[PDB]
RNA sequence: GGUUGCGGCCAUAUCUACCAGAAAGCACCGUUUCCCGUCCGAUCAACUGUAGUUAAGCUGGUAAGAGCCUGACCGAGUAGUGUAGUGGGUGACCAUACGCGAAACUCAGGUGCUGCAAUCU
RNA sequence: GAAAUCUCCAGUAGAACAAAAGGGUAAAAGCCCCCUUGAUUUUGAUUUUCAGUGUGAAUACAAACCAUGAAAGUGUGGCC
RNA sequence: AAGCGAAUGAUUAGAGGUUCCGGGGUCACCUUGACCUAUUCUCAAACUUUAAAUAUGUAAGAAGUCCUUGUUAC
């Protein structure tokens, strides 16, 4: 028959990385977690307690609890047509700090400067993000830089 | 007699008819399943807050 | 030179390896214990081969090891068996060496009846002083290349103890 | 021997504190982490590590960056508070537990309480909160890779610290005269190892056996002329005064830090740059092929 | 029970099917032998080399791989010696073929169930290729290059697609050019290793290679 | 700047061979009445820094060193791939268009940094 | 004696973890030893199978009482 | 995809190195039985260091940022 368990088809999600087996490097049990902080759960198959299910590998979410030695996070899981908060209790090194969200928060501090700052001089400060903008004019001069031609180069097997 | 099994053609075209929508979530979430001894405590500190604003705004 | 780097003995280890188990381990045992001045402890057989007739926890030899100046006389007290004469050979690529005897209860104490007669091997653990370098629990470390034993440096320190020589083929 | 470069290509060094062997991580996982309920706050370490001819006791809390220490006790410090030999015996030991127990209970403002006990019958007694009052500091003691084992130093450390006043978690099992028949420690007998009951009937025994023993060791001792009776005498001047200053006054620190750089910069070996390499290399082939 | 023709398997249409701990009941190759001729000629006496290469993406069978070893190998030992050429076949056949064999006998539906269970049982072995892949790869002198052109043009005719025969510029089986290949052999940088040769290295412990290529620092100090 | 105690990242730190180390520490080292453990005070426990030593550990340097790390307009815009065509080809597959873009290889450099506390000619 | 027992050296795991395979594990999750019964109670919350039903399994807790440890901690059956 | 002068599994060839766990030819005798070292060819759905493209999770704020002090039996 066909075997839906737990933990099928993880023979390489749950690895530990090479030359990054054994035990967990200690600053995942020293980071601090609150109530509402963005996580992700890149599983480490190195402890098997609280460990979650292959679908989560990946997933970011908030967190909503905070336990003894373990967090509440809330991921969104797509269940047919709509969308289900799943709360997880993971262990504490199966998650980590998002990045994403702390960039976000250094923008919102600059902006907060920008601000601060556009308030004695310096209106239209432009806080928004710009896309990348197509590149203006400029002039390309040919200072030892006269343009040396190119032909496609004839067919040799090479081998 | 033998047919098809397990089919997920029109699946995503179904899903999205009616469109994927995100569980619209509220200020204040639900607490459950959060931990008992802080919930415990999150009702009296709510309890005093409300004591001390009632004091406060007569 | 140094005096820390002199070569010295650290144990000699004395085993027995028998086919069975029972009274004749029960005297082979007391006598380790009255040659050694301690107890042997009994080695049970890792594995079952028919052709020995060995099972698993059947205590199937006796081994003992001694340290220090009680192992320092029972060294020459049994090269003397064969008179403090030995083989090129018997000397290990680390250093570590021993021979093979036959007899010990009327060799060098008082023989007594209900003894039984056994034979058994010697073998010479010899090493330099920061030996506990290697075997500390904390900071545990290993012994550097000029410190290292090796064939050559027991042999000498085997001519200059004992007055003895090698190689008697 | 001569290692394959694929061995020592999938090789996995342990961490650095594993490979020279002086930390234990599995323990240390379960020391330093924290009950994520108790978002920031630190779990302090009773570090107490026992080199050769010398004590080491440091309060330690754990940060992403490392370790952060709050007050560090160690024996070549005894000397001011009046114990000059054996500052690694048991007794020591206790002396300088007692020594950084005191010390952060007199940084933390905690002092003017917790007098841990006054009077030292060297019974198992935990500091009990004082009622409307901060509970005792806590502390949990992080032997190291020291083996646990009845009547230890590593234990005396701690005892000295729950006699300072700080709540280290224990039980008697491991102090010295624990019984076995009974769920009784023996009072006398730790009495004696916290003033060197151990070593004065030692002393004495050797004074009243042979003469040579006494004197190649026991010479300081003998140095300054004291008897194995009067160790308790200058214990408890050790004790009293370390409950008096325990403020540790640091020493006078003389040649400063500029001169001890300079003096051992001047005899540490220098790495070569890559120039100089390459003239070593060059004037190394032509010396190894010159006719050769 | 007779083989059945190449064209069955002639495309790479399933995935690699090594034999392997899965797979135990797999019949040998017909191929055994991958070298012929003066197999240790040293590279100086073989500095031509020429290529059968496989313009397609098909599976050469072994017997197919025999059979045209077999063909090159008579024709250029019997028009320029056993010795005056080194013939390497190049691609090994790993890739074992799936039989599902059918009853060819009167009533046969009774005793066999169609398409039911039909996961065949190793049949055989191919070698997959790729385009540009070399299939044969022959080391010789300057000389003998047409024998082995019609050697090789002679083993085509056994082998399933299109190849094409392709002179190459490496020195014999290294990866080198003429040229530089000499610039290091006139320069000591190469030692004999039977049938290839090793290269001086800038990189690794001086006295290993100085040990290893003496006559390189020699040249160096004259 | 050296050392130690606790550590962070966990080989730029590992590995092999050699060499060096002024003072301080570390270590080796010295002894079994008590605590304690083994067959053995080797380990571990206890005791003195007392007889010494850098021999070793440890630290640092060397290697056209292996390994590891970073980079390269090095391989290579290569393989592969998303999209498109009433493109090619019997097909297998290939080329093109708009995009993304490796890995091995070649070469170059590097070979631990740092936090807290204490200590050091 | 190939292979009985001992010693030393090298040994990134090439062993063992009850049983399939896969993952995980080196002062350990392996081997040897000491102590036990958390393989307990009251229910609830959650993940997987999913209708986000059940069953099964599992995860984190809480309130207890215990175990063990010197402690941190770990333990609500078997490393997953 | 790439990779096996990287692990595991396979694999072709040649070259260099032996214990009294056999020279099979004169008791340690030039004497073919190995493995190791360095190369070489070709591979892998149930191999892998590395590793795409596509597909994929989150974030891009007023339910947010910052300052101050209030409740809690945590």
């Amino acid at each position: 028959g066909k075997s839906h368990g737990y933990r099928s088809r993880t023979r390489y999600m749950f690895q530990r990385d090479f030359r990054k087996h054994g035990a967990v490097h200690l600053s995942t049990y020293l980071k601090v977690y609150k109530v509402g902080d963005i996580v992700d759960i890149k599983a480490n198959g190195s402890i098997q307690k609280g460990m979650p299910h292959k679908f989560y590998q990946g997933k970011t979410g908030v967190v909503y609890n905070v336990t003894k030695s373990s967090v509440g996070v809330i991921i969104n899981k797509m269940v047919g047509n709509r969308y289900l908060e799943k709360r997880l209790n993971l262990r504490v090194e199966h998650i980590k700090h998002s990045k994403c969200r702390q960039e976000f928060l250094e923008r919102v501090k600059a902006n907060a400067a920008k601000r601060a700052e556009a308030k004695a001089q310096g209106v239209a400060v432009q806080l928004k993000r710009q896309p990348a903008q197509p590149r203006e004019s400029r002039i390309v001069s040919t200072e030892g830089n006269v343009p040396q031609t190119l032909a496609p180069v004839p067919y040799e097997t090479f081998i | 007699a033998k047919s098809k099994n397990h089919t997920a053609h029109n699946q995503t075209r179904k899903a999205h008819r009616n469109g994927i929508k995100k569980p619209k979530t509220y200020k204040y979430p639900s607490l459950k399943g959060v931990d008992p001894k802080f919930r415990r405590n999150h009702k009296h500190a709510l309890h005093g807050t409300a004591k001390a604003l009632a004091a406060a705004k007569k | 030179q140094n005096p820390m780097r002199d070569l010295k003995i650290e144990k000699l280890v004395l085993n027995i390896s028998v086919g069975e188990s029972g009274d004749r381990l029960t005297r082979a045992s007391k006598v380790l214990e009255q040659l050694s001045g301690q107890t042997p402890v009994q080695s049970k057989a890792r594995y079952t081969v028919r052709t020995f007739g060995i099972r698993r926890n059947e205590k199937i030899a006796v081994h003992v090891t001694v340290r220090g100046p009680k192992a320092e006389e029972i060294l020459e007290r049994g090269l003397k068996v064969k008179e403090y004469q030995l083989r090129d050979r018997n000397f290990s690529a680390t250093g570590n060496f021993g021979f093979g005897i036959d007899e010990h209860i009327d060799l060098g104490i008082k023989y007594d009846p209900s003894i039984g007669i056994f034979g058994m091997d010697f073998y010479v653990v010899m090493n330099r002083p920061g030996a506990r370098v290697t075997r500390r629990k904390r900071c545990k470390g290993t012994v550097g290349n000029s410190h290292k034993t090796t064939k050559e440096d027991t042999v000498s320190w085997f001519k200059q103890k004992y007055d003895a020589d090698v190689l008697d083929k | 021997d001569a290692k394959s470069s694929a061995y020592s290509s999938r090789f996995q060094t342990p961490f650095r504190r594993r490979r020279e062997g002086k930390t234990d991580y599995y323990q240390r996982k379960r020391l330093v982490t924290q009950h994520k309920a108790k978002y920031n706050t630190p779990k302090y370490r009773l570090v107490v590590r026992f080199t050769n001819k010398d004590i080491i006791c440091q309060i330690i809390s754990s940060t992403i960056t490392g370790d952060v220490v709050l007050a560090a006790a160690y024996s070549h410090e005894l000397p001011r508070y009046g114990i000059t030999h054996g500052l690694t015996n048991w007794a020591a030991a206790y002396a300088t537990g007692l020594l950084i127990a005191r010390r952060t209970l007199q940084k933390l403002g905690l002092d003017e309480t917790y007098k841990g006990v006054e009077e030292v019958e060297g019974e198992y007694e935990l500091t009990e909160a004082v009622e409307d009052g901060p509970r005792p500091f806590k502390v949990f003691l992080d032997i190291g890779l020291q083996r646990t084992t009845t009547g230890a130093r590593v234990f005396g450390a701690l005892k000295g610290a729950s006699d300072g006043g700080l709540y280290v978690p224990h039980s008697e099992n491991r102090f010295p005269g624990w019984d076995f028949e009974t769920e009784e420690i023996d009072p006398e007998l730790l009495r004696s190892y916290i003033f060197g009951g151990h070593v004065s009937q030692y002393m004495e025994e050797l004074a009243d056996d042979d003469e040579e023993r006494f004197s190649e060791l026991f010479k300081g001792y003998l140095a300054d002329d004291i008897d194995a009776d009067s160790l308790e005498d200058i214990y408890t001047s050790a004790h009293e005064a370390i409950r008096a200053d325990p403020a540790f006054k640091p020493t006078e620190k003389k040649f400063t830090k500029e001169q001890y750089a300079a003096e051992s910069k001047k005899y540490r070996q220098t790495k070569l740059s890559k120039e100089e390499r390459a003239a070593r290399v060059a004037a190394k082939i032509a010396a190894l092929a010159g006719q050769q | 029970m007779a083989r059945r023709p190449a064209r069955c398997y002639r495309y790479q249409k399933n995935k690699p099917y090594p034999k392997s701990r899965y797979n135990r009941a797999v019949p040998d190759s017909k191929i055994r032998i991958y070298d012929l001729g003066k197999k240790k000629a040293t590279v100086d006496e073989f500095p031509l080399c020429v290529h059968l290469v496989s313009n397609e993406l098909e599976q050469l069978s072994s017997e197919a791989l025999e059979a045209a070893r077999i063909c090159a190998n008579k024709y250029i030992t019997k028009t320029v010696g056993r010795d005056a050429f080194h013939l390497r076949v190049r691609v090994h056949p790993f890739h074992v073929l799936r039989i599902n064999k059918m009853l060819s006998c009167a009533g046969a539906d009774r005793l066999q169930q169609g398409m039911r269970g039909a996961w065949g049982k190793p049949h055989g072995l191919a070698a997959r290729v790729d385009i540009g892949q070399i299939i044969f790869s022959v080391r010789c002198k300057d000389v003998n290059k047409p024998v082995v052109i019609e050697g090789l043009r002679r083993a085509r005719y056994k082998f399933p697609g299109q190849q094409k025969i392709i002179l190459s510029k490496k020195w014999g089986f290294t990866n080198l050019d003429r040229p530089e290949y000499i610039k290091k052999r006139d320069a000591g940088e190469i030692k004999d290793d039977g049938a290839f040769v090793k290269f001086l290295s800038k990189k690794g412990s001086l006295e290993k290679n100085y040990n290893e290529f003496p006559e390189y620092f020699q040249n160096l100090s004259a």
